[PDB]
């Protein structure tokens, strides 16, 4: 019983896991596109700061 | 009181007529605002009157690694 158990714990733990992997790491490229959108505005709100 | 009023409105177009821009202020404000702009825009930043910036950004190499089970 405790080594038929011990078949399925492996194969709901590697399931979960595996797809942490693509969403930790499809994070990274949403906070770096925002970022990336963001900024193009800062550093045309600085001459529209810098000239009046 | 308003022929005292329109004597002082004679003096602001008098004042209005200038061909050399501050007759009054001389070296002493043209040294003042040239050295208080340029202390202010020291703590501004250093950006040009036209150049429009653009740039872009490296992302974390995502690596991997290695674990042995079953």
């Amino acid at each position: 019983i405790d080594l038929e158990k011990s078949q399925q714990a492996l194969v709901q733990k590697r399931h979960y896991l595996f797809d942490v992997q693509r969403n930790n790491i499809a994070m990274a490229l949403e906070v770096t596109y925002r970022e990336r959108l963001h900024r193009v505005y800062k550093e045309i709100k600085n001459r529209l700061d810098y000239h009046i | 009181v308003q022929k005292l009023f329109v004597d002082k409105i004679r003096e602001y177009r008098t004042k209005r007529q200038t061909s050399g821009g501050p007759v009054d202020a001389g070296p002493e404000y043209q040294q003042d605002l040239d050295r208080e702009l340029f202390k202010l825009k020291q703590m501004y930043g250093k950006a040009d009157m036209n150049t429009f910036p653009n740039f872009t950004f490296e992302d974390p190499k995502f690596e991997a690694v290695e674990k042995p089970q079953s």
